[PDB]
């Protein structure tokens, strides 16, 4: 009866329901932005959603670990609110893909996947 | 939540009690006024992660990360790396005392020696005396320092009183801990 | 064919559209108001003189209560609900709490009592049935019990009695009279 | 059953009748106004200070 979760530790998962998301399901969950932007704590939140996962760590989490040095997660700039931005994450795989506009074409510019049980890889892509 | 429907007045300060208008009060969103239950609030229930360790579900294990269980900085004993080593490794949040380092290049090697050995993503915490200016003087400054050069100190903890507002409040934004610690010994300290 | 009608109190003053035929009644019951109301005062501390636009407007239905009017009542009842109540999604008393509260006409809870509670409940005839946010969760959530007092709360408890006597009369005078009826039957036992 | 609704800046004065039931949202509007409307000085001077009740009541609308 004891209630699991992957991890246990910092702020508790929080459920957004926010303007300037445009959330519409499928096989990825696509956030969209519209040209007024949310709440950035509302969007990290939105994205790392109510569920304790691995996606919920990387995101909600406000340090990583760099050797042995607390250092502040470089996700929350990444996927700070912008203009005309998409974000599609995967219900099964809880793979995330930031697209943002380049020469007035949506291209994606973060990958953030799980390569290994315990390995969360994140890519920065540049066209 | 007690309502004197004997007397119409305004709210108190605290909002603990309402008065005779909260019971003819109507509005659109049909938003009324509650009284928190802390048993059923704050019951210390149980969680067990993904690996299979069970932890005790509390607001302090919440923050910790760990187990509801600390170890209150000690002059003698807390201030020696190994035992703070030992207890971080083991799982448990301990407190560097400052009472036994008198520079900052003492402390600075003793939490050195702290974070060489402890594993990785393991937070430090520090206790300082309020009584006592000198080390605090020398030690504010090397916790900014190292927390802007990426140490894991954790959280501060101020014992034998409490700061006050003007105070704390740039313990809270400058040094970019985690959480403030503090001690206090009467109800006007827990003010 | 209506006219506006002006009622002011110092720096108060509060418009309102009224018939054309009946403007001579308002215009009568307010020479009467103004006379019996005391006279202007920085800051409004008087302690009968009103301090809002809605404590003067809630005077002027309590004065005109009692008149060969209750046409001008009902009406100035059901403008004063309209502006200020705003079509009755807040009871009186949650008005009078918002007024307390308001920092742009500063009163107190006396003023804000008798000259709003008072005189709404003088004018008003019929209470329709409504459902409060209380008694709304109490359908779903809210547990309501009740606890009625002794004793030694106050020393001064007939207080209690002559406010309620002053703010409602028209809702308990049957039941005080009862009561009194009963109690007069009783005593010279 | 119309209702005076005024709207001011200093000397300037504009009222117009309006439907009570609205009046409510009118009120509202104006407090709005009044707050992202600079202080009131002598001439009008200020770029975007209305100088006259047709300007306000423009601005209004706007």
């Amino acid at each position: 009866k004891i209630p699991v979760v992957e991890y246990f530790g910092g702020k508790k998962p929080a459920s957004v329901s926010a303007t300037s998301v445009n959330i519409i399901d499928g096989n990825q969950v696509v956030y969209e932005i519209d040209s007024e932007l949310p709440n950035k704590q509302e969007w990290l939140d939105l994205l790392a959603g109510t569920e304790l996962n691995w996606l919920q760590a990387f995101i909600s989490t406000d340090r990583i670990v760099q050797g042995s040095k607390h250092v502040s997660n470089p996700l929350h700039d990444i996927l700070t609110p912008a203009k005309h931005s998409k974000v599609t994450i995967d219900k099964k795989t809880k793979k995330l893909t930031a697209f943002e506009n380049i020469k007035g074409d949506l291209l994606p510019v973060v990958e953030i996947e799980l390569v290994k049980p315990n390995t969360i890889q994140l890519s920065l892509i540049e066209h | 939540r007690i309502i004197l429907a004997g007397t119409l007045d305004s709210n108190p300060i605290d909002d603990e009690y309402g008065f005779k208008h909260e019971i003819f009060q109507t509005s659109a969103d049909k938003a009324i006024k509650w009284a928190p239950d802390w048993l059923k609030e704050l019951r210390p229930t149980l969680v067990k992660n993904s690996e299979g360790k069970i932890y005790v579900k509390t607001k302090f294990s919440q923050l910790l990360g760990r187990a509801p269980l600390m170890v209150a900085g000690m002059t003698p004993t807390t201030v020696n790396t190994d035992i703070v080593s030992a207890s971080l490794n083991a799982g448990y949040h301990i407190e560097l005392a400052g009472g036994g380092y008198f520079s900052p290049v003492m402390m600075t090697r003793a939490i050195d020696d702290i974070v060489s050995r402890i594993k990785p993503g393991y937070g430090l915490g520090i206790n300082l005396i309020y009584v006592n200016p000198f080390m605090l003087q020398w030690g504010i400054p090397l916790i900014k320092d190292l927390r802007e050069k990426g140490y894991p100190i954790q959280s501060l903890t101020i014992g034998a009183g409490v700061p006050s507002i003007e105070v704390a409040t740039e313990y809270i934004e400058d040094l970019g801990l985690t959480h403030l610690g503090l001690k206090p010994g009467s109800v006007d300290a827990i003010s | 064919t209506h006219r506006p009608f002006q009622l002011t109190h110092g720096s108060i003053e509060h418009t309102l559209l009224v018939p054309n035929d009946l403007f001579f009644n308002y215009s009568q019951l307010k020479d009467e108001f103004i006379k019996t109301l005391p006279e202007p005062t920085e800051g409004f501390a008087g302690d009968d003189e009103p301090s809002s636009p809605a404590e003067l407007y809630g005077k002027f239905i309590g004065f005109i209560s009692n008149a060969q009017f209750p046409q001008i009542v009902e009406l100035s009842l059901k403008d004063f609900e309209s502006r200020f109540l705003d079509n009755n999604n807040d009871n009186i008393h949650s008005f009078a709490v918002k007024l307390l509260d308001d920092e742009t006409y500063p009163t107190t809870i006396a003023k804000v009592k008798e000259n709003i509670v008072k005189n709404y409940y003088k004018a008003v005839k019929s209470i329709n049935k409504v459902e409060s946010n209380l008694l709304y969760h109490c359908k779903h959530d809210a547990k309501l019990v009740a606890i009625f007092g002794g004793q030694g709360n106050t020393d001064d408890y007939f207080e209690e009695l002559r406010e309620l006597y002053t703010l409602y009369q028209g809702l308990i005078e049957d039941l005080l009279v009862s009561i009194a009826e009963k109690l007069n039957q009783l005593h010279p036992s």
